[PDB]
């Protein structure tokens, strides 16, 4: 964690702004569309094994 | 007027709470899928078993032809029956 702490604390507009704004947009859309993918195929193995 | 390196780190921990929450998520949902393959494995080895059969053992007593012999199955009743072909 330290790293980060140094990466937001040295660098607070070359960073924040543009690289960890997209980065996390991207991480969380990932998620979440792995999260619904998963979740759908979870009910449908469900309802299949019921 | 807040710093700006008060406001970077401050969404930088709220971002890291928030994909704390999302991953604690994510576990969540690896360890049913965990569960649930092993479960589904043993649900659809179970379907499967339940399409079979059993076979009557019983004891040859003569190879009468080349695709013929005498067998007679434990219960007592003796059959003169085929066999399958690779053997």
């Amino acid at each position: 964690e330290q790293d980060g702490i140094g990466e937001e604390v040295l660098k607070m507009s070359t960073e924040e702004i543009i690289q960890r704004t997209r980065l996390l947009d991207s991480e969380i859309k990932i998620m979440k569309s792995e999260v619904l993918r998963v979740t759908h195929e979870l009910q449908a193995m469900k309802d299949k094994i019921k | 007027m807040a710093d700006p390196r008060d406001k970077a780190l401050q969404d930088y921990r709220k971002k890291l709470l928030e994909h704390k929450e999302i991953d604690g998520r994510l576990k969540e949902l690896r360890e049913q899928l965990k569960e649930l393959t092993k479960q589904y494995e043993k649900s659809e080895n179970d379907l499967k078993a339940l399409q079979s059969v059993g076979q009557i053992v019983g004891e040859v007593l003569k190879q009468l032809t080349e695709e013929k012999f005498i067998v007679k199955a434990t219960n007592g009743p003796r059959y003169v029956v085929g066999c399958r072909r690779q053997l």
